[PDB]
């Protein structure tokens, strides 16, 4: 097996579709230098699979609120720009090597790291909860994470000031 | 007679006028004519998107590198190397 | 194999892309030129086409009547002209640079692919209480408070 | 005939996308004397030097001015 | 405080030299554990900051492994050759290996990871 036939199945592991097959990315030969590499760079995409799906299964029922949404549709724009990488990454395959992609991917590393890791610690949320729950993430002091989770702030916190500009209500 | 050129470009005069210059640069690119580091277009490549992303401009870092394929698509470019480095340096 | 795709996602199914009338647009199965993995991205990109025929299909019939039924589908094709407009652009991209795979034409769609999944329950809510008359203004202004900017 | 006008094409769609990258990085450079610095850099010239060069050139024509 | 082996049957003008080379790596394998660990909250936020201004370098240095396999296809990279390209990475990754182990032995969060920057090209 090439080692460019990894970096050809690489680039779409990073979304979801998987010699690389699906909870960590076992691959299945090829050389014991290259199975490891492949096992982190994989992992990262298992990763956009955890919040593809909450963005994907909030976005059907309609139940979900005002806030709900503001957040289920800031964690949109924090993913174009993952999918603008990848297009990137697509146009040099035709060169980038193994230790060349973890250069490459180390930043989005981080971002698919906070954000993988916020849509868990606000599930059952919904309404002012989840914008309470989505403050509590910037007691951080890391200047990158801080200053992250800080804009999505201003994101799902534009609808409760939207109502106060205009509590729980008893029909 | 091509470096003269550019100090006829640059400043805009006849040969026959800047001579002091063009006695300048002869000192400088004469006696460091030789390529003193190793060449690849890779490393060259990852420090021009890593200075439009440094801008904020990472759209533009991203069509970079379909411009710099087609440069190897066509092929009349011997050193490649050469030119990036000096337009990153401008 | 580009230029069919972005037929089958204009409304034309042909071999490659077949059209079934219950589920919608979908991959036939395996092809040897193509890889195995791709045959899901597809899939998930057929997801956008089902909706613009049944959407189109639904504007033609015009079905149930009255005007503000005619204007909701003279409308309902305004919003969909940018749909329209940046598939027509995929085709340029294409004819210029042939080192454009699948992974980019996926790209584009982006803004397209989490919009029409909102705007397709509320053509559903219409052709299955049949709302008649101007109570079309609440039921569509009732989805207007959404949060999702685009919609 | 025909190979000699598909290089001239490939050589003006370089010199076009060069020109993106040279303004994006804000570089004081035109057109015309782009042109000059590929040309130099195609035969091998350290880009160290050229550009102490340009920097120097367009340091001196201000105390012309 | 990494271990590694080599080879049973090499030549000895080899495994002299590759010895000379690994105090980069080994120093490595605990710097990288060091970014993954203390970036947790329950930290204090200056061993975050820490671990983040301690994380640019590794960036830079995953570049100087990328610069040298491209130079190695030319065939243009011979191991005495290598010895020599390191040196940076030798220096550098070996003060911060000696700082993500004295922050670790005595447990410093706040101040006390203030003053031990200040005591320690």
């Amino acid at each position: 097996i090439t080692e460019a036939a990894l970096v050809r199945d690489i680039l779409y592991v990073f979304q979801g579709i998987d010699n690389i097959k699906m909870n960590c990315y076992k691959v299945e030969n090829l050389s014991r230098s290259l199975r490891d590499t492949a096992v982190r760079l994989s992992e990262l995409g298992w990763l956009h699979n955890k919040i593809r799906r909450y963005t994907d299964q909030r976005s059907l029922d309609r139940s979900f609120g005002l806030v709900g949404q503001s957040f289920c549709a800031a964690l949109h724009q924090e993913l174009r720009e993952y999918y603008r990488l990848l297009s990137v990454l697509h146009s040099q395959l035709q060169s980038l090597t193994l230790r060349r992609l973890l250069v490459w991917t180390y930043d989005p590393k981080i971002r698919l790291k906070t954000l993988a890791a916020l849509v868990d610690h606000c599930q059952g949320r919904k309404g002012g909860e989840l914008a309470s729950a989505v403050h509590a993430y910037t007691k951080t002091g890391d200047p990158y994470m801080r200053s992250l989770v800080q804009h999505i702030l201003s994101l799902v916190s534009h609808p409760v000031l939207s109502f106060l500009y205009r509590v729980a209500s008893d029909p | 007679v091509l470096l003269q050129n550019l100090c006829c470009r640059i400043l805009g005069r006849s040969e026959a006028d800047v001579a002091q210059q063009f006695q300048y640069a002869v000192r400088v690119i004469g006696s460091n004519f030789a390529p003193t580091v190793e060449r690849d277009e890779f490393l060259v490549a990852e420090k021009i998107k890593k200075e439009l992303i440094r801008q904020r401009r990472e759209a533009d870092a991203a069509l970079f590198s379909e411009l710099h394929r087609k440069l190897h698509s066509q092929g009349v470019l011997k050193n490649k190397w050469s030119i990036l480095y000096l337009l990153l340096s401008l | 194999m580009i230029h069919e795709l972005l037929l089958a996602l204009s409304g034309y199914p042909g071999s490659i892309f077949t059209w079934n009338k219950r589920s919608g647009l979908q991959v036939s199965q395996d092809f040897p030129f193509l890889h195995p993995s791709e045959t899901s991205v597809l899939n998930r990109l057929c997801r956008l086409g089902t909706d613009y025929i049944r959407f189109t299909e639904f504007i033609e019939q015009y079905t149930l009547h009255g005007i503000y039924l005619r204007a909701f589908c003279t409308g309902l094709d305004s919003v969909l002209q940018p749909y329209r407009q940046a598939l027509l652009d995929l085709e340029q991209e294409f004819l210029g640079d042939p080192h454009l795979s699948i992974s980019h034409v996926n790209y584009f769609l982006d803004q397209f692919q989490l919009l029409f999944p909102s705007v397709m329950v509320v053509v559903e809510q219409i052709k299955s209480q049949k709302i008649h008359g101007c109570q079309i203004l609440e039921t569509v202004y009732k989805h207007s408070c959404g949060g999702l900017p685009p919609v | 005939a025909a190979a000699a006008a598909a290089n001239l094409n490939a050589v003006r769609e370089t010199m076009d996308v060069l020109l993106e990258i040279s303004r994006i990085l804000n570089t004081g450079l035109d057109m015309e004397t782009l042109s000059i610095c590929v040309r130099l850099c195609e035969q091998g010239i350290n880009p160290e030097a050229l550009s102490s060069v340009i920097k120097e050139l367009r340091k001196a024509t201000e105390a012309l001015k | 405080s990494r271990t590694f082996l080599v080879d049973p049957n090499l030549d000895l003008s080899i495994r002299e030299l590759v010895h000379r080379i690994l105090p980069v790596a080994a120093s490595y394998s605990a710097v990288t554990r060091f970014i993954e660990e203390k970036s947790s909250f329950e930290y204090g936020q200056v061993n975050h900051a820490l671990a983040a201004a301690m994380r640019t370098l590794v960036k830079e240095h995953l570049i100087l492994v990328s610069q040298l396999e491209q130079l190695h296809r030319q065939g243009l990279l011979s191991l005495q050759k290598l010895w020599f390209y390191i040196q940076p990475a030798m220096r550098t990754m070996d003060i911060l290996a000696s700082l993500a182990t004295s922050v670790d032995k005595g447990e410093c969060l706040g101040g006390s990871t203030l003053s031990l920057l200040h005591d320690r090209q």
